């Protein structure tokens, strides 16, 4: 039993190193593009630039 | 005006939007039938071989802008008479109107109904709105009911 206060301690101990659960985004500015649209010359140079 | 149809507004996200609509009488002439924006301009979706029937939910996507949605855009459908037809047939439109960050309230006792039945019933709050009927004068004990 006291070991497995101990073991909560542990991982209470690692979930506060880690904090927060980053909430993973679903709706987003991210439009369904075109895969000729994705792949655009255009689109890495601008980046790049 | 006496009866066409509701026409609804569906934003999908960023530019991209979806119409909904159930045409009441559907007997006269519709050959690959046209929707209306702005009330003079852009056939939005030319590309149906289907007539559509009489109290029955339709779905068709077009992909617009927000910026002409701020303003008031009119949008019309059309079901095309034959040979001829620009706004010649049995007519109907909408406006549509976007203004962001207002009224919230409205919306969140849904939220709060679906969240406090969620949480009751053991499933996931997807599959609780997933299973809940919504008619436009459907009250809400026969919500619960069903």
């Amino acid at each position: 039993r006291d070991t497995l206060n101990e073991a909560k301690m542990w991982y209470m101990q690692a979930l506060g190193l880690l904090g927060d659960k980053p909430v993973s985004i679903f709706s987003n500015g991210w439009e369904n593009p075109s895969l000729s649209n994705a792949a655009d010359k255009t689109q890495a140079k601008q980046f790049h630039d | 005006e006496k009866q066409a149809d509701y026409i609804d507004l569906i934003p999908q996200g960023g530019n991209q939007f979806l119409v909904n609509f159930s045409v009441k009488k559907t007997k006269k002439d519709a050959t690959h039938f046209s929707i209306g924006y702005n009330k003079s301009f852009n056939n939005l979706a030319d590309k149906n071989g289907f007539v559509p029937l009489a109290g029955e939910h339709y779905s068709i996507p077009v992909t617009l802008d927000a910026k002409i949605l701020e303003k008031k855009t009119k949008i019309g459908i059309t079901r095309k008479k034959p040979e001829p037809a620009s706004d010649e047939n049995h007519y109907t439109s909408a406006t549509f109107t976007i203004h962001p960050n207002a009224e919230p309230g409205i919306w969140l006792l849904r939220l709060n109904k679906t969240l406090r039945l969620a949480k009751v019933s053991g499933m996931t709050p997807h599959e609780t709105q997933h299973a809940l009927i919504h008619v436009r004068n459907d009250s809400s004990e026969y919500e619960l009911r069903r």
